[PDB]
DNA sequence: GGTTGGTGGTTGG
DNA sequence: GTTGGTTG
């Protein structure tokens, strides 16, 4: 995260963390929505043009984290992934459409103090709450400049208008996916960056103070430009395959 | 259904520094 | 101690 | 359809 600052503990307590075991590294952000599933971005795993190819052995999720590289005793609980679920409509060629990803684990975790599940929105949680001008809530242990961050990092930024998001990319904006960031003339700014694909865009809900996963860090080009604004999978738009996948498998 | 409660924070009344800037922009 | 027990450890200072 | 070539 760009221009962020430490996430309190507890504060995020559904953020997650997929690890590599080979070499041992942080690849992702990824969020927990239930006891047994969750949630990050598809290019997190598959990603053929930097040849990216992980699979359910190659991978570790850590959940309940605060530190970055510590391993934290009795805190942070640790689960294998029994199966990957890619989006089948995912276009890695040429712009990261439905750039999301399922996984569930082998075991059920326990939650706790600082494991807890987030909210998927409805169709009016959605329509109410996504709209340019509503600031939401990013976090991950991604770069801190276009690195290597302590401590999980957030920060807020405000949804974007469509309008803009295509105007400031070349590359081609689908209806799954929404930009936020701050504008030039803001005075305040901040960005996700690499490191933080698969970590949530959050937004508190007024009717119930209830916190909603309406996003997926995606993508953007560089971290914190003037002008530019990263990219979110808008994770309702895709609410149904998500629902679909959970009640089959 | 007891998702986007946080433990720490809303089960206990308590508020983080930040939020109060994302219900400020509904305004 | 800590977001956590009793010279690092599935781990810094 | 876990689904409107990047893939069988
Ligand atoms: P970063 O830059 O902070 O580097 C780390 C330096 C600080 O080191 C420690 C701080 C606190 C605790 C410990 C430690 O604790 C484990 C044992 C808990 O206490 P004890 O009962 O075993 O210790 C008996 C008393 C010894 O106290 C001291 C010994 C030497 C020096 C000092 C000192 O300068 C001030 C106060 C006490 C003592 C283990 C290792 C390091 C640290
Ligand atoms: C995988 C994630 O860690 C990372 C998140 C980047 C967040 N960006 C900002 N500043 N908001 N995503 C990436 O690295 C993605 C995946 C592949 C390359 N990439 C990019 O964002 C490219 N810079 C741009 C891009 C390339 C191809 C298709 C779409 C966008
Ligand atoms: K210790
Ligand atoms: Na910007």
């Amino acid at each position: 995260i760009v221009e962020g600052s430490d996430a309190e503990i507890g504060m995020s307590p559904w953020q997650v963390m997929l690890f590599r075991k080979s070499p041992q590294e942080l690849l992702c952000g990824a969020s927990l929505i239930s006891d047994r599933w969750v949630l990050t971005a598809a290019h997190c795993l598959l990603y053929p043009p930097w040849d990216k190819n992980f699979t359910e052995n190659d991978l570790l999720v850590r959940i309940g984290k605060h530190s970055r590289t510590r391993y934290e005793r009795n805190i942070e609980k640790i689960s294998m992934l029994e199966k990957i679920y890619i989006h089948p409509r995912y276009n890695w060629r040429e712009n990261l459409d439905r750039d999301i990803a399922l996984m569930k684990l082998k075991k059920p975790v326990a939650f706790s103090d600082y494991i807890h599940p987030v909210c998927l929105p409805d169709r009016e949680t959605a329509a109410s709450l996504l709209q340019a001008g509503y600031k939401g809530r990013v976090t991950g242990w991604g770069n801190l400049k276009e690195g290597q961050p302590s401590v999980l990092q957030v920060v807020n930024l405000p949804i974007v208008e469509r309008p803009v998001c295509k105007d400031s990319t070349r590359i081609r904006i689908t209806d799954n996916m929404f930009c936020a960031g701050y504008k030039p003339d803001e005075g305040k700014r901040g960005d996700a960056c690499e490191g933080d694909s698969g970590g949530p865009f959050v937004m508190k809900s007024p009717f119930n103070n209830r916190w909603y996963q309406m996003g997926i860090v995606s993508w953007g080009e560089g971290c914190d430009r003037d002008g530019k604004y990263g990219f979110y999978t808008h994770v309702f738009r895709l609410k149904k395959w998500i629902q679909k996948v959970i009640d089959q498998f | 259904a007891d998702c986007g409660l946080r433990p720490l924070f809303e089960k206990k009344s308590l508020e983080d520094k930040t939020e109060r800037e994302l219900l400020e922009s509904y305004i």
